């Protein structure tokens, strides 16, 4: 069918190199050109078309020269792509697309690959550091209070912190990721919770880095 | 056999055709007659017959019709509204597909214009898809006009090879030409009978 | 080259609503009979892979309901959405064709009825663990609040404070169409034992005048 499958999600140091892949199914394959783009934290898209299904010249987007190299494999149809000396601010998402025509003139890109993570920081990896940022008059309002549990210190992008295995959905809110100049990331997550209910119930958040295999259960509790 | 996008064209000419052979030989996948229902063909008179013959994908069948739309008969083969002939279609699976692809089979994808009824065109020119003069060279919206089947023995069916053949039957204004048998009987001699010569 | 600069951001209006993104640069009406256009409209569910939308500006939507509907002319064309309905808050780039590469920016969320209503403020001490680290996280939150132009304005002591903050926001949310914020200011052990009282100041259209919630470091 229509697809495209992207692998290799993973962590680099400054002045490497990459190679990344997109595996093509339910098409002829060699009849509609790679084309790859780059896409930021919130930001916007570039990397002009290139390459195509039978030998290919293959372009550029003039500012990524030399660094860039494209190879695919004729065996199934799995186009690459080749970035070398990298210098940890290419640090981005990258995609694939089949770039699909019709008589006329092609339309827009046929499928989207699923995307794939590129990390570059001379961090290797690390643990999160856990604080339970407990419920406080300052956050008191009436009816309600918050607390939260705040993750910080720690490499390895995907990370994910629960509450109580996973049984409140109610006012639980896990804020972005902040990039320190440290290097590392931070988070925070917090939920709201009736005031009457402080210390009343359970409320564990249940920290998973799933890169590393950090388990941690955190009780947040109103201040001594 | 002969490719999608340069079918072959035999004229088959003065002689005895007997295309019961063909209606009842049981081999055949898709038999369809459209000016005529096939069992009256052996019995009937034409000027010319034409046989086109080519291979297709499984499921593209269905476009070697009159009135249709579709990669195939819009710039490949393209059979004219008011067809007299039959279709003929059978599977070839065994024949026409070899492990590791049989990249030897093409198709027209793009054309500037559908096709007029029973034309052809193999011409290879770079289809030039932008405004962008494509030089002859490949490119963004300078595509090559062809593509190809890669077949394979492990194909799920409809897309597998079949292969197509295309009797049209045409009547210009000749005095005659190729007509079905005709059986006889024998001789009673000495009995008054009802006779045909 | 081609600059495919787009006007209008964050949109969030009430579901239904006709939203009109503007975007244009360098004509690209491509010669060739083929008077079309040159560039496709796009929709990426934010966690998601782009999807495909109105292209050739033609309105030639695919598996795509009728209210995604867009316009074109030679330089100049819109997307023009009618009828928005729940789960249309993606962002939405354009295109350039011919041209190389791309360009766009685009967004909406919600607006409700209610007043502009307000966050909940809370601040948040350092936990005595990190206290033992070395270093002092301090937290505020903001929670639930449509307009996101919200400031954040740590003090210690009294002094605003610069450059030792972080805040991020959350997606707008599905249900209420609102938004959260969390603030991080983090200093030192040694620094943070240097000063008293902790005040994290909100402002906000929802508020009348800034709300302030301030903790004194070492008081139960
Ligand atoms: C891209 O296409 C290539 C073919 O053009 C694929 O190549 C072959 O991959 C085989 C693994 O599946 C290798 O296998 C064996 O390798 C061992 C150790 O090197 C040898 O002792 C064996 O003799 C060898 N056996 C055979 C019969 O291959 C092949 O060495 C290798 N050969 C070729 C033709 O390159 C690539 O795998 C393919 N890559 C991708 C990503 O699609």
């Amino acid at each position: 069918q229509v697809q495209l499958v992207q692998s290799g999600a993973e962590v680099k140091k400054p002045g490497a190199s990459v190679k990344v892949s997109c595996k093509a199914s339910g098409y002829t394959f060699t009849s509609y050109d790679i084309n790859w783009v780059r896409q930021a934290t919130g930001q916007g898209l570039e990397w002009m078309g290139w390459m195509n299904p039978n030998s290919g010249n293959t372009g550029y987007a003039q500012k990524f020269q030399g660094r860039v190299t494209m190879t695919r494999n004729t065996s199934i149809s799995t186009a690459y792509m080749e970035l070398s000396s990298l210098r940890s601010e290419d640090t981005a998402v990258y995609y694939c697309a089949r770039y699909i025509v019709v008589v006329p003139a092609a339309k827009g890109f046929d499928p989207w690959g699923q995307g794939t993570l590129v990390t570059v920081s001379s961090a290797s990896t690390k643990g999160p550091s856990v604080f339970p940022l407990a419920p406080s008059s300052k956050s008191t309002s009436g009816g309600t209070a918050a607390l939260g549990c705040l993750v910080k210190d720690y490499f390895p992008e995907p990370v994910t912190v629960s509450w109580n295995s996973g049984a409140l959905t109610s006012g639980v809110h896990t804020f972005p990721a902040v990039l320190q100049s440290s290097g590392l990331y931070s988070l925070s997550s917090v939920v709201t919770v009736p005031s009457s209910s402080l210390g009343t119930q359970t409320y564990i958040c249940n920290v998973n880095h799933k890169p590393s295999n950090t388990k941690v259960d955190k009780k947040v509790e109103p201040k001594s | 056999f002969a490719s999608v996008y340069a079918w072959n064209r035999k004229r088959i000419s003065n002689c005895v055709a007997d295309y019961s052979v063909l209606y009842n030989s049981a081999s055949f996948s898709t038999f369809k007659c459209y000016g005529v229902s096939p069992t009256k063909l052996n019995d009937l008179c034409f000027t010319n017959v034409y046989a086109d013959s080519f291979v297709i994908r499984g499921d593209e069948v269905r476009q070697i019709a009159p009135g249709q739309t579709g990669k195939i008969a819009d710039y490949n083969y393209k059979l004219p509204d008011d067809f007299t002939g039959c279709v003929i279609a059978w599977n070839s699976n065994n024949l026409d597909s070899k492990v590791g692809g049989n990249y030897n089979y093409l198709y027209r994808l793009f054309r500037k214009s559908n096709l007029k009824p029973f034309e052809r065109d193999i011409s290879t020119e770079i289809y030039q898809a932008g405004s962008t003069p494509c030089n002859g060279v490949e490119g963004f919206n300078c595509y090559f006009p062809l593509q190809s089947y890669g077949f394979q023995p492990t194909n799920g069916v409809g897309y597998q090879p079949y292969r197509v053949v295309v009797l049209s039957f045409e009547l210009l204004h000749a005095p005659a030409t190729v007509c079905g048998p005709k059986k006889s009987t024998n001789l009673v001699k000495n009995k008054c009978v009802n006779f045909n010569f | 080259d081609i600059v495919m600069t787009q006007s209008p951001d964050s949109l969030a209006v009430s579901l239904g609503e006709r939203a009109t993104i503007n975007c244009k640069s360098s004509q690209s009406v491509l010669y060739s009979s083929n008077n079309k256009n040159y560039l496709a409209w796009y929709q990426q569910k934010p966690g998601q892979p782009p999807k495909l939308l109105i292209y050739w500006a033609s309105t030639r939507e695919s598996g795509v309901p009728d209210r995604f509907s867009g316009s074109g002319s030679g330089t100049d064309f819109t997307l023009t959405i009618s009828s928005l309905q729940a789960e249309d808050v993606a962002v939405y780039y354009c295109q350039q064709y011919y041209s190389t590469p791309l360009t766009f920016g685009g967004g909406t969320k919600v607006e409700i009825k209610r007043t502009v209503a307000a966050p909940s403020v809370f601040i948040f001490p350092p936990s005595d663990e990190q206290l033992k680290s070395g270093t002092a996280s301090v937290v505020c939150l903001l929670n639930n609040f449509y307009p996101r132009e919200a400031k954040v304005q740590w003090k210690v002591d009294n002094a605003l404070q610069s450059g030792n903050s972080q805040e991020s926001v959350t997606e707008q949310d599905s249900k209420d169409s609102t938004y959260s914020l969390s603030s991080t200011l983090t200093l030192s052990k040694a620094d943070y034992e240097k000063h008293k009282v902790y005040a994290c100041e909100v402002t906000h259209q929802g508020l009348s005048s800034p709300v302030t919630k301030s903790f004194n470091r070492g008081e139960c």
